[PDB]
């Protein structure tokens, strides 16, 4: 689980597009360090913005955002508790991929017109 | 003037041809909402899954607005309702003749969500 959790953290910090990180939280909505706008028009203000939430162990609830302790399966009682969190965690990733694909269809239509 | 009247008539059709081209992308979006509404209306989904369906619609709902606001031919807004009949802010006339009033008027209604 440590090896698995470690890889999730390596994913978010190393996920890049055009030397720009995506999963780290750079382009989120609440407190972003940057905004992502795609220029899809023949005029100035013909543009659309993309929000990508944070997708590390901290943002998924599988890691304490303060003490930085992650989930542990060393005890059978805690394992029943991790199951609920994985339900919580996967809902967020499923939420984000549904977010991106919604944008992806939006762009694919946009090229046609 | 008749040679001038002919050249305008092609330009009139080019404006007409383009607005119908933008309506093509709009129509394909509304059907995509429609089919997703069928799946969303089935009884085997939970609140989480239908919320993920609602994610893609809101992206598509805005994308229809984007086409409506940014639909331009020669810097002229088309799908925003300027060339409507009820409350028009402008009138579109195609001069297909060589004399003073040899013109015909065109209507385009509002095409936003």
């Amino acid at each position: 689980v440590s090896q698995l959790v470690d890889e999730i953290d390596r994913i978010a910090s190393q996920a890049e597009f055009n030397k720009m990180k995506l999963l780290t939280g750079a382009f989120a909505r609440l407190n972003p360090t940057a905004s992502m706008w795609f220029h899809i028009g023949a005029n100035m203000h013909q543009r659309e913005r993309v929000y990508i939430e944070t997708m590390n162990t901290a943002a998924l609830g599988l890691r304490n955002p303060t003490v930085l302790t992650f989930i542990s399966l060393s005890t059978a009682g805690k394992a029943n508790s991790v199951i609920g969190l994985c339900d919580d965690a996967l809902r967020v990733i499923s939420k984000q991929r549904a977010d991106l694909g919604a944008y992806y269809n939006r762009m694919e239509h946009a090229a046609k017109g | 003037g008749l040679r001038r009247a002919e050249q305008n008539t092609e330009d009139g059709m080019s404006l007409i041809q383009t607005a119908e081209g933008y309506l093509q992308e709009t129509h394909e979006i509304v059907q995509r909402v429609r089919v997703l509404a069928v799946q969303a209306a089935n009884g085997i989904y939970s609140e989480e899954d239908r919320q993920q369906i609602q994610v893609e619609v809101s992206q598509l709902v805005d994308e229809i607005d984007r086409i409506a606001s940014q639909a331009e031919f020669n810097k002229m807004k088309l799908l925003t309702g300027a060339f409507a009949r009820l409350n028009p802010t402008a009138s579109m006339w195609f001069h297909i003749g060589a004399n003073m009033h040899q013109r015909e008027r065109v209507y385009i209604e509002t095409m936003n969500t």
